[PDB]
RNA sequence: GCUGGGAUGUUGGCUUAGAAGCAGCCAUCAUUUAAAGAGUGCGUAACAGCUCACCAGC
């Protein structure tokens, strides 16, 4: 069982994909087209998928919501997180934005309340030099 | 920049043993 | 002491070919918890895997 974060509508490259699971038994081509199939509904974003390979080299994979750090980057309109979180703020997002992301990632979050969800997201923002306003 | 089995971003990795 | 658990965002941000708790720098929050560090050491190319913290039962 392998896991990785592949961009929406794109796959097959050797450096990014290939070698990775391609060395566990997986047949790249089938995944590239397959992944890029459903990753059509949500394109442009980087989404993490969990590939599972059965003894017979066959496989399946679940597509999850994009990473918090990623959504956060997007929200703050930045490209990278601070090189020194807290010491240097490189961006910021509104409390409502935290709410949006928390809502977006909810299926993958284990919070029992939207409040707890936002607290989770804020923890990530605090780790990448992104402030909340 | 080269090897067999051993990196994440250029292209080698592994492949026997 | 023994057994079982040791979870979720998440491979935290940066860096890097990679850097996924564990080269290095910064941060070290939040969730679900009975409990579980943005992780004690081993380990991998990076993962994996083993181990410790912590909790539970005996």
């Amino acid at each position: 069982q392998i896991k990785l974060q592949l961009p929406a509508g794109k796959a097959t490259p050797a450096p990014p994909v290939g070698p990775a699971l391609g060395q566990h038994g997986v047949n790249i081509m089938e995944f590239c087209k397959r992944f890029n199939a459903e990753t059509a509904d949500k394109a442009g974003m980087i989404l993490p998928v969990v590939i599972t390979v059965y003894e017979d080299k066959s496989f399946t994979f679940i597509i999850k919501t994009p990473p918090a750090s990623f959504l956060l980057k997007k929200a703050a309109g930045i490209e990278k997180g601070s090189s020194e979180p807290k010491r240097k703020i490189v961006g910021k997002v509104t409390r409502k934005q935290i709410e949006e992301i928390a809502k977006t990632k909810m299926p993958d979050l284990n919070a029992n309340s939207l409040e707890a969800a936002m607290k989770i997201i804020e923890g990530t923002a605090k780790s990448m030099g992104i402030e909340v306003v | 920049i080269a090897s067999a089995s051993c990196t994440t971003x250029i292209c080698t990795c592994s492949c026997s043993s």
